[PDB]
RNA sequence: CUGACUGGGGCCUGUAGAGCACUGAUAGGGCUAGGGGGCCCACCAGCCUACCAAACCCUGUCAAACUCCGAAGGGUCCCAG
RNA sequence: CGCCUCCUAAAAGGUAACGGAGGCGCCCAAAGGUCCCCUCAGGCGGGACGGAAAUCCGCCGGAGAGCGCAAGGGUAGAAGG
RNA sequence: UCCCCCGUGCCCAUAGCGGCGUGGAACCACCCGUUCCCAUUCCGAACACGGAAGUGAAACGCGCCAGCGCCGAUGGUACUGGGCGGGCGACCGCCUGGGAGAGUAGGUCGGUGCGGGGGA
RNA sequence: GCGGGGUGGAGCAGCCUGGUAGCUCGUCGGGCUCAUAACCCGAAGGUCGUCGGUUCAAAUCCGGCCCCCGCAACCA
């Protein structure tokens, strides 16, 4: 990891929680990280969305 | 002098010399050569000097094979060091040479000149040497 | 061209114990047998000096054969210099490849040709530092087939 | 498909004289037009600009088949070049298409070259196979002085079912390419 | 030298042969289809169908779907329903699913 | 290309376009376009394709012109340096091949100048 | 062929000054050049334009015989 | 009763030795892209190598970090003592 | 001074020295999943600008290319595009 | 049961390269077309579909040829488990069991399982 | 044993952070001067000590070799 490789997590956006962590450049990859992932607390999959870490 | 123009390593460890020469067991240039008998390092220097005599014996005339080549590296520690910190650095360059190898081959020279000078040679050499002359045992390689 | 040399049987004696008896261990092949044999050192030293892989010797087989061979292999002992086994190839009347000597009216003694036992010939002449010659530009006396590249420089 | 002079004249007088000077015991034996592949080697469009568009634009009215690019196999500093640019529009001319173009390439575009002295007799394959490099593409009627922008030739490969050169060389001399030598 | 017609008959092959399934292989040429379910296990055939068998024609894609039915047939015949559909190198359409779509009509489970 | 692989200039006058050929100057369009009835002053824009190809069969029929031309041009320049005549001495050198002085000036012919240092005066 | 990418050709015919008509397919209904392969003097086997020289220099370069035989 | 060790059987390995097929080194010779060398020429060519220059060929070799090969042994499992 | 690769290491595994050599402290939003298709390097021949090397064509080419970066292993019947 | 072909395995080149010969009834291919399905970073080349006039030219199948490639003994050796000696050493030798690699002789222009189409 | 340096003719930047060689003087050409210096207008000259590697690309990054300055060598 570094200061343009940066650790984030991502939250469901129906339930607002933060489900995973993971990471980008956001050199690279600027917009925020939407990635449909599975919410244990919706049990079912949703568009989670990268919320800082 | 010898030595390899390019290494793909600059040391090598030690050798061990045991059993007769791998191959260049058999005169296969010249008409006579210089035979190794006992295992040895032969240096660049060696070799070398081994080379001027046979040279400075036909007076520039005849033709010399050099059958083996000193591309092992040879490692020294500077002198009055202790042991340790690091292998040494190369000082010079050996032939693994084995019994039975033909280290040297002369031709285009009477028989005189050729055992002449390859028994000048063979005093130039950390080792016994046999001169010997090419063969149908030879020639049957 | 040719020679006469004894050549005995062997099935079970040390190849050590052979040469510590004087003799050479050998073996006699070709395409139809294959016999351990041994021949007698000092005999066969002064036959093949003059017949090398170029001439026949003739095997007198103790059992009344005489059979024709080939010096094919001649392994020596690396220390001592000395003949340590011998192949004999036996000939019979189909084709061989073979070493046959040049003589020239000089990078290579000899030749590999693709002869006929009966066509062995012993010569094969040259003609007249530094200009060299090759293998195609060269005589074939009857029924001798080059068994190289003419590409090799002579 | 559609019937076409230097088609016809294939199959007319092309195929029987290339029997009689050729012996062919098959009919398939006989060489053959295999393609027409087109080539512009840019470069000049390597990151300047985007003028291969201008360049497929005349190359799809040339030929009536829009070129597809061809990227970069590999970086070259000399050539201000990284991998994977786009510096070519390469387009394969086969069947009817081929036969309309090379129609109006020997009727009118290689007349159109200035000073043509006759296609080069040597750029034969070793192979059966032909290449010819034009330097201007308004040597070909669907382009005028007006509609262009800069000077762009390419590289034509007409490929042949012939084994040997001189198979290829009858074929394409009956067919109609002038030959200088 | 491989063409890419036999690295893909072999990389659909054997990423087929890895699942342990019977084999519907499927070849087809210009004019007629064939179908043989194999066991690659004991490299042994066990039901086959063809247009050259059946001696049906016609439509080629028609015809396909025919022996897909044909196949299944003898198949479930002989005690077989699962099934893995190798195109080899054919692209999964036209014919060769015309002749998948028949197998899984007469009752092939793949 | 048009005549003769030459584009020559719309908008302008035709006896001035005819000159942009390589082997056209301002005589040779006035020929041209007489011995074709061509009006020498009406612009190139506005010729018929039959005024076209009148006056496009005149011009290369009558003179040998743009390529055509540099090749017996260039074709004369060396068969005089073939021969070693003394026009090609001066071709090989690129210097003057009309008796004109070389000591100054010559620079069409010599090109920029390559300046040198020259002797020193002394102290 | 692919659709919506490539301009139809149609049935053109291609005039060159020399009169000729030329009955080939294009991306453009009627095209005039002004040169053809019928009429190109390299076409035309062997049309010497202007030079028929050879060469005549430079032993040609007769007129007359006036030094005294 | 499974133990050390031992018998048979299977598998696993890349050392010794050897080899030069790969990576390198490497002697002499043939043939030969880039020239040096150079009677010449640069008007456009050339031309000749008792010299270095890959590649290929032939002869002959070297290697812990090379292997087309490859033992004896070693290990492990099973059965038996 | 921790980690990775190779060698040393004596053909299982492991194996030391201030022994011989290298590299890591990242990266990728695709350089990930799957389905589909495709197969390189290089050599020779041909082809406008165009070259030793851009792009195009033919033939030869089992893998010597490629697989982000060390090395090793592995790999086109793909892990490469 | 035997020959031919088609398909699919197994051995993993003794199966490959090259050269040649041969095959179209059948089967396979090329082929005939591009309406349709589907397809081209362009191209009906490929992929795909509808066909059946032609050709075995290509590919493929089957043969022959040992130039290459590949395989490859026997014999001898190297080395070595174990047991012993020798040499100041570098190193060497003996007994017993094991035993290469190279090279030689020689081999090889495949062998075969299953299903299908045809043939006798 | 440790450290620094090598690049137009001289003395120094550029290296760190890969693509672009820069500054002063000198050298050369031209002016001003009776002439010279000074001064003013222009221009040329460096493949970066060398070899090898990484790289599309090396003065620049990594290794050896040459060369040149500097430091250190204590307890005994
Ligand atoms: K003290
Ligand atoms: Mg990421
Ligand atoms: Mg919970
Ligand atoms: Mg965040
Ligand atoms: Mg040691
Ligand atoms: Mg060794
Ligand atoms: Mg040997
Ligand atoms: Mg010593
Ligand atoms: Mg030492
Ligand atoms: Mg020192
Ligand atoms: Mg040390
Ligand atoms: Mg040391
Ligand atoms: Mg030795
Ligand atoms: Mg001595
Ligand atoms: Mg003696
Ligand atoms: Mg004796
Ligand atoms: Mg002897
Ligand atoms: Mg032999
Ligand atoms: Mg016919
Ligand atoms: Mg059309
Ligand atoms: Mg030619
Ligand atoms: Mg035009
Ligand atoms: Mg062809
Ligand atoms: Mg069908
Ligand atoms: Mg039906
Ligand atoms: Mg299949
Ligand atoms: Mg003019
Ligand atoms: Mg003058
Ligand atoms: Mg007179
Ligand atoms: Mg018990
Ligand atoms: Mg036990
Ligand atoms: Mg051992
Ligand atoms: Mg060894
Ligand atoms: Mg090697
Ligand atoms: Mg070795
Ligand atoms: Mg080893
Ligand atoms: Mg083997
Ligand atoms: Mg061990
Ligand atoms: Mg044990
Ligand atoms: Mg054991
Ligand atoms: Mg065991
Ligand atoms: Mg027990
Ligand atoms: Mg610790
Ligand atoms: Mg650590
Ligand atoms: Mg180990
Ligand atoms: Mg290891
Ligand atoms: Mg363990
Ligand atoms: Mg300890
Ligand atoms: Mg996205
Ligand atoms: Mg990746
Ligand atoms: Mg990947
Ligand atoms: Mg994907
Ligand atoms: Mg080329
Ligand atoms: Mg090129
Ligand atoms: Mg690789
Ligand atoms: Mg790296
Ligand atoms: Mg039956
Ligand atoms: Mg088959
Ligand atoms: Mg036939
Ligand atoms: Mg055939
Ligand atoms: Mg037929
Ligand atoms: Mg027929
Ligand atoms: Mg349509
Ligand atoms: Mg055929
Ligand atoms: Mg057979
Ligand atoms: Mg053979
Ligand atoms: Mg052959
Ligand atoms: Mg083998
Ligand atoms: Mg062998
Ligand atoms: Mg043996
Ligand atoms: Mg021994
Ligand atoms: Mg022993
Ligand atoms: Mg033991
Ligand atoms: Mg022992
Ligand atoms: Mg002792
Ligand atoms: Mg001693
Ligand atoms: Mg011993
Ligand atoms: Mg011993
Ligand atoms: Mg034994
Ligand atoms: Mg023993
Ligand atoms: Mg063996
Ligand atoms: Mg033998
Ligand atoms: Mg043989
Ligand atoms: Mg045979
Ligand atoms: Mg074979
Ligand atoms: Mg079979
Ligand atoms: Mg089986
Ligand atoms: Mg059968
Ligand atoms: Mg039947
Ligand atoms: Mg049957
Ligand atoms: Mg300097
Ligand atoms: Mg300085
Ligand atoms: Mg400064
Ligand atoms: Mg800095
Ligand atoms: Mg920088
Ligand atoms: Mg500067
Ligand atoms: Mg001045
Ligand atoms: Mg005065
Ligand atoms: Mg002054
Ligand atoms: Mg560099
Ligand atoms: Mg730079
Ligand atoms: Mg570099
Ligand atoms: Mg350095
Ligand atoms: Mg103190
Ligand atoms: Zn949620
Ligand atoms: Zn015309």
């Amino acid at each position: 990891a570094s200061e343009v490789r940066i650790k984030l997590l991502l939250e469901c956006t129906e339930c607002k929680r933060r489900n995973y962590a993971t990471e980008k450049n956001k050199r690279n990859t600027p917009n925020k990280l939407e990635l449909r992932k599975y919410c244990p607390w919706c049990r079912k999959h949703t568009v989670h969305r990268e919320v800082k870490i | 002098m010898l030595m390899p123009r390019r290494m793909k390593y600059r040391k090598q460890q030690r050798g061990r010399l045991k059993g007769a020469t791998k191959g260049g067991d058999y005169v296969a240039f010249g008409d006579y050569g210089l035979v190794a008998l006992e295992p040895a390092w032969i240096t660049a220097q060696q070799i070398e000097a081994a080379r001027v005599a046979m040279v400075r014996h036909f007076r520039r005339g005849g033709k010399i094979f050099i059958r083996i080549f000193p591309d092992k590296p040879y490692t020294k520690k500077p002198l009055e060091v202790r042991m340790g910190k690091g292998k040494g650095n190369v000082e010079g360059y050996v032939a693994v040479v084995k019994p039975g190898r033909v280290m040297f081959e002369v031709a285009g020279v009477t028989e005189e000149q050729a055992m002449e000078a390859l028994r000048i040679a063979g005093h130039k050499l950390p080792i016994k040497t046999k001169i010997v002359r090419r063969d149908a045992y030879d020639e049957a390689q | 061209m040719e020679y006469r040399l004894k050549a005995y049987y062997r099935e079970g004696e040390k190849p050590s114990a052979l040469r510590r008896a004087g003799k050479l261990p050998g073996v006699m092949y070709n395409r139809h047998l294959n016999r351990k044999v041994y021949v007698d050192l000092v005999e066969f030293d002064k036959v093949f000096r003059q017949a090398s892989i170029h001439h026949v010797i003739v095997l007198e087989l103790p059992d009344g054969q005489s059979l024709p061979t080939l010096v094919r292999q001649v392994n020596l002992d690396k220390r001592r210099r000395r003949p340590e086994h011998v192949d004999f190839f036996v000939l019979s009347d189909e084709p061989v490849e073979m070493y046959v000597p040049l003589r020239f009216v000089e990078i290579h003694r000899d030749i590999l040709v693709k002869v006929s036992p009966r066509n062995i010939p012993e010569f094969i002449e040259v003609d007249v530092i530094g200009d060299s010659l090759h293998a195609s530009d060269l005589k074939l006396p009857p029924g001798v087939e080059l068994a190289v590249s003419p590409e090799e420089t002579i | 498909p559609l019937d076409v002079a230097l088609k016809r004249k294939y199959y007319e007088e092309v195929r029987p004289e290339l029997i009689r000077r050729f012996g062919y015991q098959n009919v398939w034996e006989v060489p053959r037009l295999e393609k027409v592949v087109i080539n512009q080697g840019l470069g000049e469009a390597k990151e300047d600009a985007r003028i291969l568009e201008k360049a497929a634009q005349e190359l799809a009215l040339i030929t009536g088949q829009k070129p597809a690019v061809t990227r970069a196999k590999k970086s070259i500093s000399n050539f201000k070049l990284r991998k994977g640019m786009p510096i070519g529009l390469r387009v394969t001319l086969r069947r009817d298409r081929m036969w309309i173009f090379l129609e109006k390439l020997l009727n009118v575009a290689l007349p159109r070259i200035r000073d043509f002295r006759g296609l080069n007799p040597n750029s034969f394959d070793g192979r059966g196979n032909y290449n010819l490099g034009l330097r201007e593409q308004l040597i070909f009627p669907e382009i005028t002085y007006d509609m262009v922008d800069a000077l762009r030739g390419m590289d034509i490969a007409v490929v042949t079912t012939a084994e040997t050169d001189e198979e290829a060389r009858a074929l394409l001399e009956l067919l109609g390419f002038p030959f200088r030598k | 030298r491989l063409t890419a017609y036999e690295r893909r008959k072999f990389r659909v092959r054997n990423r087929i042969k890895r699942t342990g399934r019977l084999r519907l292989s499927v070849f087809r040429s210009l004019k007629h289809i064939y179908a043989q379910i194999i066991d690659d296990e004991k490299g042994v055939t066990l039901v086959s169908a063809s247009s050259l068998a059946l001696k049906l024609k016609g439509n080629k894609t028609e015809v396909a779907r025919q022996v897909g039915r044909a196949l299944a047939e003898k198949a479930l015949a002989l005690g077989i329903k699962q099934v893995a559909f190798d195109r080899g190198p054919y692209k999964y359409h036209g014919r060769v699913k015309a002749l998948a779509e028949g197998a899984r009509e007469g009752g092939l489970e793949f | 290309a048009r005549i003769a692989g030459v584009e020559i200039p719309r908008n302008k006058r035709v006896d001035v376009a005819l000159t942009y050929i390589y082997g056209i100057g301002k005589a040779r369009a006035k020929e041209a376009l007489e011995k074709t009835g061509i009006n020498p002053a009406t612009r190139v824009k506005d010729l018929t394709e039959a005024e076209v190809v009148r006056l496009r069969e005149y011009v290369e029929n009558t003179w040998k012109l743009e390529g055509e031309l540099r090749a017996e041009v260039a074709a004369n320049i060396k068969r005089l340096m073939d021969i070693g005549c003394y026009r090609g001495l001066r071709h090989r050198r690129g210097l003057p091949v009309r008796g004109q002085r070389t000591r100054t000036n010559a620079r069409t012919r010599k090109g920029p100048r390559k300046t040198v240092a020259g002797k020193k005066k002394a102290p | 062929m692919k659709e919506g990418i490539h301009p139809k050709l149609v049935p053109a015919r291609i005039i060159c000054g020399c009169g000729n008509v030329i009955e080939t397919y294009s991306t453009k209904p009627e095209i005039y050049v002004e040169v053809c392969s019928k009429c190109h003097p390299f076409y035309t086997g062997q049309q010497r334009f202007v030079d028929t020289e050879g060469r005549v220099e430079r032993f040609q370069r007769r007129y007359g015989d006036s030094y005294r035989k």
